[PDB]
C-alpha cells in the first residue's frame, strides 16, 4: 500500500 | 411510453437492468439502462446511493421494496460494500436480511464487505459479516484475504508512534475477530 493508506471508495 | 421504472436487477457486471412500467398501458418490460433517459435512472438510483453513503438505516429500508438490493454502481460496488465501509453495522444488518450478496467482490480491486470493514478498521462489522455468514476465504485480485490485508495495513503503520496508535489496537481487534475463524 501507499503507507496506511486504503479509500478505495473515496470518503476523502 | 416510458411512464416509469418500477423495478431493477443487475446484469453481466456493473451494469444495470430496468423493469418498465409502460403509460400506453402494455406489459411491463426489463430493459438495458442505457435504453432509457439519464436523469430517469438518475432520479431512481440517486437516492439509493446517497442514502448508503449517509449509512441511513431506515431510507434504505423503505427504497428496498422492488429495487434489486446488490444493485452495482459503475465500480461494481453494492450498497453493503459502502455501508461496511463506513461501519454501520445497523446498515450491513439491514441489507443482510434483504438478502444482499455477502461475498460480493467489486471489480476495481475483487474487494468485498469484509476487505472494507478490514481496511477502513471496521471491528464491529466484520464481526457482524463473519456472524452474518461471509466466506472469510474470499481473496482479493492481489490474491489477498481480508485476514492477509489486515495483517499487510497493520505492517505499515508507524509503530512507536502516538498518532496512528488508535488505529493500531483497532487493526488488532479486525484480526483477533478473522483467526478465530482460521485458527
Ligand atoms: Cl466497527
Amino acid at each position: 500500500y501507499p503507507g496506511g493508506s486504503f479509500d478505495p471508495l473515496g470518503l476523502a | 411510453e416510458v411512464n416509469k421504472i418500477i423495478g431493477s436487477r443487475t446484469a453481466g457486471e456493473g451494469a444495470m437492468e430496468y423493469l418498465i412500467e409502460w403509460k400506453d398501458g402494455h406489459s411491463p418490460s426489463w430493459v438495458p439502462s442505457s435504453y432509457i433517459a439519464a436523469d430517469v435512472v438518475s432520479e431512481y438510483e440517486t437516492p439509493w446511493w446517497t442514502a448508503a453513503r449517509k449509512a441511513d438505516e431506515q431510507a434504505l429500508s423503505q427504497l428496498l421494496e422492488d429495487r434489486d438490493v446488490d444493485a452495482v454502481d459503475e465500480n461494481g460496488r453494492t450498497a453493503l460494500l459502502f455501508v461496511a465501509g463506513l461501519g454501520s453495522d445497523k446498515c450491513v444488518r439491514l441489507l443482510a436480511e434483504a438478502g444482499a450478496d455477502l461475498d460480493h467482490r467489486d471489480m476495481r480491486g475483487g474487494l468485498t464487505a469484509l476487505h472494507m470493514a478490514a481496511g477502513y478498521v471496521r471491528p464491529e462489522v466484520v464481526e457482524a459479516l463473519v456472524e452474518l455468514g461471509a466466506d472469510i476465504e474470499v481473496e482479493d485480485e492481489r490474491g489477498l484475504t481480508a485476514l492477509e490485508l489486515a495483517r499487510e495495513i497493520l505492517k505499515t503503520t508507524p509503530k512507536g508512534n502516538p498518532m496512528q496508535f488508535g488505529r493500531r489496537i483497532g487493526l488488532e481487534k479486525v484480526i483477533n475477530v478473522l483467526e478465530g475463524q482460521v485458527f
